[PDB]
C-alpha cells in the first residue's frame, strides 16, 4: 500500500520568487566537451589515463579492472583468496552461559578481581570471628 | 571445603584440643586449626558469595537501586554467615 | 591528559 | 569539488554520508513503486492514478502503550 | 558477636554516604559520616603505625584490596579523605595480619 | 546553576568532573588501574612455562600496577597520627575538637 | 514431520464424562508412572534438542571458516601457500627470525609480513599481542645483527612469547579434553533414560 | 463512553491482548521472583515448611 | 653439481651488483653477462629474467603510451621463485588476455583461468545500450523511465 | 544474640546514605531536600528509537514474555541538577539497575537457541551499569595495552576516545545506541589510518597551477596552506 499515492502535501510558488529560466530554455540544451577531447586524445595520440589497463599497481595485493562498456567505467577487482588467521584456542568460551553463577576460576574471572578480593576480605574477618568464637568456646 | 569435610575438620580439632589440653591447644593444634577455618570459609563463600556479590554491587552504586533500599542487603549476608557458623561449629 | 579534553 | 580540487582526502563528513544515502535510498524507492510519493520519499506530484472507488475513513486511535501510574 | 564485619559493612556504607553526599554538596550529612567511622577502634589504632611502617608483600596485599574496594585516588590536599583512606587501611591491615588474604581465583 | 551534562560530554565529565569538597586528584584519575587479568595472565604465563598448578599459586603475587599511594601518607604521617589520635580520645571530632591538627594539616598541604 | 492435530467432539461435553468415584490405588499408581514418563520425556528432550542445536552451529562455523579459509593454532588448512604456512608454523610453534642471507632490506620486509600477520591473527584482547609484538620490535632493533648476537637480546622477549603459546595450547587441549568428557557422561545419562522410559512403557497400564 | 473506555469496549484487539500480555508478564514476572526468593531462604533455612 | 650451482649464484650476484652500480640507464655495459647467465640457465633450469628485464629498462626510456605495464607484470611474474602465476595469453585472435595457471588457480578468486582482455573495451553506442540493457533486466526496477510530470512545452525533452 | 549491631552505624547515628534514604527515614539532613527519581526511569525496558521506525517509543519484542513498559528519558529536566556527577547523570538515559526485560529460561536449549539466532547475551540481558570507576579503568587499562602495542601510532588517542564513548554510553546493554554514538570516532580512525600510511608510503600529487581566481578580491589576503 505504497504505490500510487495520493497527494499528501501541497505545491505552490511564493510571491516574487524568481525562477531563472528565459523563454527559450526548452530550446536550450546541455554539452559536454568530453566526448570530443576523447576524440581528439585518441587521434593525437596523446597521454592516456592508467584506467585503460586492467592491471592494477596502485596497491601491493592484484586487483584487476572490470569495465562496464567503458575505459571510463570500471571498477578495481581483488584477485586474491585471501588466508585469515586466529591466534585463538577453540573451545575456550561459552557465551550463552552465565558465568557470574557458576563456583570456580572462570566463573571468579568472568567476575572480577575486585569482587574476588571483597570476597576474601569477607573470608578473612569471618575467620577472625570464628576464631574468637572457637577459643571463648574452648577456654571453658 | 565440603560442609562434611568442615565438619570433620572441626571434629579432629575439638578431640585433638581435649587431648591437648586447656593450656597447650593453641601451641599445638595450630594446622588443624587453619584447615578447619579454611573449609568453613570456603563453605561460607559458596553458600554466602550470592549476597556478598549483591552487596558489593549496591556498594558500587552508591546503595540507589530497590535491592539496596532498606537493611536487607546486610541482613541477608549477616544471616546466612550467622547460620552457616551454627550449623558448622557447634 | 589527552588531546581531545582540549575544545577552546 | 572539494576532493579534485581542495585537495582534500576526506570530503564527506557523516551528516554527508547519511544524506547521501537518503539519496540513495530515495532513489531505490522512487524506482522500485510507481507513483510513490512524499510520506516515504520527499516528493510531491499532481497527476496520480487512484482506483475509481477512493473510500475514506478514519485512522485508528494511537495505540495504547502500557505505562507506570 | 561479628564485630570486624559489622566495623566493616558499616565503614563501606559510610564511605559511600561520604561519596554521595559530596556530590550532593552536603556538608552537614558528609561531616556526619566522617564522626561516625569507628575511630574508636583500638585494633586500628595499634594496627595503623604497624600498616605505616610496613613493606613489600603484605603492604602490596594491604594496597591492592584497598583499590580493589576504593580505587579513585584521594585528593592529596583534603585530610579528612586522607585519614578515611588511611582508617580503612589501617583496618584491612589488620585484617591481614591476623588471618591473611588469598586474592587469587586459584587456590586450593 | 548547575546544569544538565548531555551525553556527549560524558566522556569529558569523567576526566573533568565538577568541583565537589570531596575531589579526586584529576591529573591522577588518568592513572587509576586495576588489572582483572592480573591472575590468570599470570596462571597462563606460569603454566606454559611448565609449572604445576600449586607452583603457580605459590608463585603468585598481586599486582604492583594499580593506582598510586598518596605522598601524604609519608609526608603527613606525624601530624596523620596524631589526628587519628585525637579522633579517637574525642569521638570523631565532633564539635571542632580536631580542629587544630586537621588545620595545620591543610595549611602544609595546601599553602594558600 | 507433524502430526495432524487430534479429534475433537463436536457436541460439547461440559462434566458429564467426569467421574463419579474416587480414583483406585493401581490408577494413581499408573498416575505417578505417568508423571515419571512426562518428566524423564522431558529430560531426553533437553538432552537431545541441546545436541542438536549445538552440532548444527558448531557445524555452520565450521563450513563458515573453510569458506572464508581460515587457519588457526590447529594448521588444518589445505588451501594455504607454502610461504604463508611456513609463517605460522614458525609464529605458533617455532622461533620468528631473519636470516642473514637476506638484505636488510628483505629483513625489514620480513619483519612487516610477521607484524602484519601477526595483529591481524591476534587482538587486543588476545594475551600473547603483547609478547609478539615486543619480539617483533626487538627483530626491527636488530635487523641489522646477525641471529647468534640476536638471540642474547630477544631471548628474554621470546620466552614470554612462547609461553603464552604454550599456555594457549595447553587451554585448547584441556577444553578439548573436557568437552568430551561432559559430551561422553551427557550421553550415557540420556541412554540410561531411555532405558528407565523402555521399562516404565513396558509397565504402563491403561488404554 | 467513558464507562465503555474502562470496561475496553473503545480498544482494538490488538490492544486488549497487549494489555492481557502485560499482565500475564507482571504475573509471571511476580511469581518467579517470590519462587527465587522463598527458595533462598528455604535454602538457608533448610526446611520446606518456608517455601510453603 | 653445487659446486657449479654456488658459482652460477656468485656470478648472478655480481651481475646484480654491477648492474646497480651502473644504473638503468647505462644497461648496455653488461651485456658481458649473459653469456654465461644463459648457460647457467640452460643447465641448472634457471631462469634470471634477463630478457624481461632489459625489455624493461629499454622500454622505460622510450616509453610506450601504456607506459610498460606489460613489461612490468612481466618482470614481477618472471621474479617469482615458483615461476610466474600471470601470462599475457598468445593467441591468433586480435585482442590479448590475461591468463592464470592451474596449478595456481586455488589462490584466487576465479571461476576460470581467463580473467579478460588485457586493453579496455571501445567506446561504443551498441556496447553502452547492450551494458545498460543488461543491468535493467538485473535490476528488475518498475518505476524506471517513469516521468510523473514533465515541463509542458512543445518539444519532446525540454532542456535535455 | 542479636544479627548484626555494630553494622547500621547509617542507623544508629542518622546518617543517610543517600538523599532517597534521607527523605524515607526523615534525617533531614540534606539541606536541599530529595527530588525522588520516578520509577520510570528507576525501571523499564529497552524500546526502539528511531523516528523512522514505525514502532517508534515502544518496547522491544522479545521471544520470551517480558514486561512492555519501557524506560523514559528525562526529556525535560529541571534547571538545577545539583549533582551533575554520573552517577545522577546516567538515570537521565538508562536504568542504573538494568532494564526489567531479562528472561528466565526454562531449559537450557531455549538460552543456547537464542544465543544462536542473536537474541540472547547475558552481558546484555543480566547486567547493571557500569560506574564511573569501573569505565575509567578500563579505559587506563587499554590505553595501556594500546601504548605497549605501538606508542609511536597517531590513531592512537582516537582508538582511545571511541573506547571511552563506547564505555561511557554503555554499549554493553545499549550496542546500537552507543554504535550511534561512537562511529564518528571509528571514521576518524579510518581516517588517520590512511593518513599515517600516507606519510609512512610517500604518496602525493601533481597539484595545478593556481587558478585566475583563488582570491575573490585583490585586497584580501591567501593565507598559504600546506
Amino acid at each position: 500500500s505504497m504505490d500510487h499515492g495520493m497527494q499528501y502535501s501541497s505545491i505552490y510558488w511564493e510571491t516574487s520568487h524568481r525562477t531563472y529560466l528565459p523563454f527559450w530554455a526548452s530550446l536550450t540544451q546541455k554539452f559536454s566537451w568530453k566526448i570530443m577531447d576523447d576524440q581528439i586524445r585518441s587521434f593525437l595520440r596523446l597521454p592516456k589515463p592508467v584506467t585503460t589497463e586492467p592491471f592494477v599497481f596502485s596497491s601491493g595485493s592484484p586487483y584487476i579492472r572490470r569495465y562496464f562498456g567503458d575505459a571510463d567505467i570500471s571498477v578495481p577487482v581483488p584477485l586474491h583468496a585471501p588466508a585469515h588467521f586466529a591466534f585463538v584456542p577453540t573451545g575456550t568460551v561459552s557465551p550463552w552461559e552465565e558465568t557470574g553463577m557458576e563456583t570456580g576460576p572462570q566463573g571468579a574471572a568472568a567476575r572480577g578481581a575486585a569482587a574476588t578480593a571483597f570476597r576474601a576480605v569477607l573470608e578473612s574477618a569471618w575467620k577472625c570471628d570464628i576464631d574468637e568464637q572457637i577459643k571463648e568456646k574452648l577456654h571453658s | 571445603m565440603s560442609v562434611f569435610e568442615a565438619r570433620s575438620s572441626f571434629l579432629d580439632l575439638e578431640q585433638c584440643a581435649r587431648a591437648a589440653g586447656p593450656q597447650r591447644w593453641e601451641a599445638e593444634c595450630q594446622g588443624v586449626r587453619q584447615r578447619a577455618l579454611q573449609a568453613a570459609a570456603d563453605v561460607m563463600s559458596r553458600e554466602c558469595g550470592a549476597y556478598g556479590d549483591s552487596f558489593f554491587q549496591c556498594y558500587r552504586h552508591g546503595f540507589r537501586l530497590e535491592a539496596c533500599q532498606g537493611e536487607k542487603a546486610t541482613m541477608q549476608l549477616l544471616r546466612c554467615q550467622r547460620m552457616v557458623a551454627d550449623r558448622l561449629v557447634p | 591528559a589527552s588531546p581531545m579534553l582540549f575544545t577552546d | 569539488a572539494r576532493y579534485c580540487y581542495r585537495g582534500l582526502d576526506h570530503p564527506f563528513t557523516l551528516n554527508e554520508m547519511k544524506d547521501f544515502l537518503f539519496k540513495l535510498r530515495e532513489q531505490y524507492l522512487v524506482n522500485k513503486y510507481e507513483g510513490i510519493q512524499f510520506p516515504f520519499v520527499f516528493r510531491q506530484f499532481n497527476r496520480v492514478s487512484t482506483p475509481g472507488t477512493l473510500e475514506v475513513h478514519t485512522s485508528p486511535a494511537l495505540q495504547q502503550q502500557p505505562h507506570f501510574h | 558477636s561479628s564485630p570486624h564485619m559489622d566495623r566493616l559493612l558499616g565503614d563501606l556504607k559510610l564511605l559511600a554516604a561520604y561519596d554521595s553526599a559530596a556530590g550532593w554538596q552536603e556538608p552537614k550529612a558528609m561531616e556526619s559520616a566522617f564522626q561516625s567511622l569507628s575511630w574508636d577502634d583500638a585494633d586500628v589504632l595499634k594496627a595503623l603505625p604497624q600498616y605505616l611502617n610496613c613493606r613489600g608483600e603484605q603492604k602490596r596485599r594491604v594496597d591492592f584490596a584497598y583499590a580493589a574496594l576504593c580505587p579513585r585516588p584521594v585528593d592529596e590536599k583534603d585530610p579528612k579523605q586522607t585519614l578515611m583512606s588511611l582508617w580503612m587501611k589501617a583496618r584491612l591491615f589488620s585484617y591481614d595480619q591476623k588471618h591473611p588474604f588469598v586474592l587469587s581465583p586459584f587456590a586450593a | 546553576a548547575a546544569s544538565t551534562i548531555p551525553i556527549s560530554q560524558w566522556p569529558s565529565l569523567l576526566y573533568a568532573p565538577p568541583s565537589s569538597p570531596a575531589n579526586p586528584a584529576v591529573e591522577a584519575l588518568p592513572e587509576m588501574q586495576f588489572d582483572d587479568l592480573h591472575y590468570p595472565r599470570q596462571m597462563l604465563l606460569c603454566r606454559g612455562a611448565g609449572y604445576s598448578l600449586e607452583q603457580c599459586n605459590r608463585m603468585a603475587q598481586p599486582d604492583a600496577r594499580v593506582t598510586p599511594e598518596n605522598p601524604a601518607e609519608k609526608l603527613l604521617k606525624e601530624e596523620a597520627v596524631a589526628a587519628i589520635a585525637c579522633l579517637s580520645q574525642r569521638e570523631g571530632g565532633k564539635d571542632e575538637q580536631c580542629r587544630y591538627y586537621i588545620e595545620r594539616m591543610y595549611k602544609l598541604a595546601n599553602k594558600e | 514431520t507433524a502430526l495432524p492435530p487430534p479429534p475433537s467432539a463436536n457436541v460439547a461435553v461440559s462434566f458429564t464424562a467426569a467421574p463419579a468415584e474416587p480414583l483406585s490405588r493401581g490408577e494413581v499408581k499408573a498416575a505417578s508412572l505417568k508423571l515419571e514418563l512426562q518428566n524423564i520425556e522431558r529430560e531426553l528432550k533437553d538432552w537431545w534438542m541441546s545436541r542438536k542445536i549445538l552440532r548444527d552451529r558448531n557445524i555452520g562455523l565450521f563450513n563458515l571458516l573453510q569458506h572464508h579459509n581460515f587457519a588457526g593454532l590447529s594448521v588444518n588448512n589445505a588451501k594455504l601457500s607454502d610461504s604463508q604456512r611456513v609463517m605460522w608454523t614458525d609464529l605458533v610453534q617455532g622461533k620468528p627470525d631473519v636470516e642473514d642471507k637476506l638484505s636488510v632490506d628483505a629483513r625489514e620486509m620480513k619483519v612487516d609480513m610477521y607484524e602484519k600477520l601477526f595483529k591481524q591473527a591476534a587482538d587486543l584482547e588476545n594475551p600473547c599481542r603483547m609478547p609478539g609484538v615486543a619480539y617483533l620490535r626487538c627483530l626491527r632493533d636488530t635487523l641489522t645483527e646477525t641471529q647468534s648476537a640476536r638471540r642474547s637480546s630477544c631471548l628474554n622477549a621470546f620466552s614470554s612469547f612462547d609461553a603464552c603459546r604454550t599456555g594457549l595450547l595447553k587451554q585448547q587441549s584441556a577444553a578439548v579434553e573436557n568437552s568430551l568428557v561432559r559430551q561422553n557422561m551427557a550421553d550415557v545419562r540420556a541412554k540410561a533414560l531411555f532405558e528407565r522410559r523402555a521399562v516404565l512403557l513396558d509397565l504402563v497400564e491403561g488404554k | 463512553a467513558q464507562l465503555h473506555a474502562s470496561e475496553g469496549f473503545w480498544d482494538s484487539e490488538s490492544e486488549q491482548q497487549e494489555a492481557r500480555l502485560q499482565r500475564h508478564a507482571e504475573h509471571r514476572n511476580d511469581l518467579e521472583t517470590t519462587w527465587e526468593e522463598a527458595l533462598r531462604e528455604a535454602t538457608l533455612a533448610r526446611n520446606f515448611d518456608v517455601l510453603v | 653439481a653445487p659446486h657449479q650451482r654456488a658459482a652460477c649464484e656468485q656470478l648472478h650476484s655480481e651481475y646484480k651488483q654491477c648492474l646497480a652500480k651502473n644504473g638503468r640507464t647505462h644497461f648496455s655495459a653488461c651485456t658481458d653477462f649473459h653469456s654465461k647467465l644463459r648457460a647457467c640457465e640452460n643447465m641448472l633450469g634457471t631462469s634470471y629474467c634477463i630478457d624481461e628485464g632489459i625489455n624493461l629498462m629499454k622500454c622505460t626510456k622510450n616509453p610506450d603510451p601504456s607506459f610498460c605495464a606489460k613489461e612490468f607484470v612481466a618482470m614481477r611474474e618472471c621474479n617469482r621463485p615458483q615461476g610466474p602465476h600471470l601470462v599475457l595469453s598468445s593467441s591468433p585472435s586480435s585482442p590479448p588476455h590475461y591468463e592464470l595457471r592451474p596449478e595456481v588457480k586455488h589462490l584466487y578468486n576465479v571461476d576460470s583461468t581467463d580473467l579478460g582482455s588485457a586493453v579496455a573495451p571501445v567506446r561504443s553506442k551498441e556496447q553502452l545500450d547492450r551494458v545498460a540493457d543488461s543491468l535493467k533486466a538485473d535490476l528488475n526496477l518498475p518505476g524506471y523511465g517513469h516521468i510523473p510530470y514533465k515541463w509542458e512545452s512543445l518539444r519532446p525533452n525540454p532542456g535535455a | 544474640s542479636i544479627l548484626g549491631a555494630e553494622a547500621f552505624p547509617e542507623l544508629l547515628s542518622k546518617v543517610p546514605l543517600n538523599p532517597q534514604m534521607d527523605e524515607d527515614k526523615h534525617f533531614n539532613k540534606y539541606k536541599w531536600g530529595n527530588e525522588p527519581i520516578p520509577v520510570n526511569r528507576r525501571t523499564g525496558s529497552r524500546m526502539n528509537s528511531s523516528i523512522y521506525d514505525n514502532r517508534n517509543h515502544e518496547a522491544v519484542r522479545h521471544p520470551w514474555s517480558t514486561d512492555a513498559r519501557t524506560f523514559h528519558p528525562n526529556d525535560n529536566p529541571e534547571a538545577d541538577r545539583i549533582n551533575t556527577q554520573y552517577s545522577n547523570m546516567v538515570s537521565d538515559s538508562f536504568p542504573e539497575g538494568g532494564f526489567s526485560d531479562a528472561p528466565r529460561f526454562s531449559s537450557n536449549w531455549e538460552r543456547l537457541l537464542a544465543y544462536h539466532h542473536g537474541l540472547y547475551s547475558p552481558e546484555k540481558f543480566n547486567s547493571t551499569t557500569k560506574t564511573a570507576d569501573e569505565i575509567r579503568l578500563a579505559v587506563n587499562d587499554f590505553a595501556a595495552k594500546v601504548h605497549a602495542d605501538d606508542p609511536k601510532n597517531a590513531c592512537k588517542y582516537l582508538m582511545i576516545e571511541e573506547f571511552k564513548c563506547l564505555q561511557s554510553a554503555q554499549a554493553r546493554i545499549d550496542p546500537q545506541g552507543a554504535a550511534t554514538k561512537c562511529v564518528k570516532w571509528f571514521n576518524e580512525w579510518r581516517q588517520c589510518a590512511w593518513d599515517q600510511e600516507k606519510m609512512v608510503k610517500g604518496y602525493n600529487y601533481i597539484e595545478d597551477r593556481r587558478a585566475r581566481k583563488h582570491k575573490p578580491y585583490i585586497g584580501a589576503p591567501d593565507l598559504q596552506y600546506s
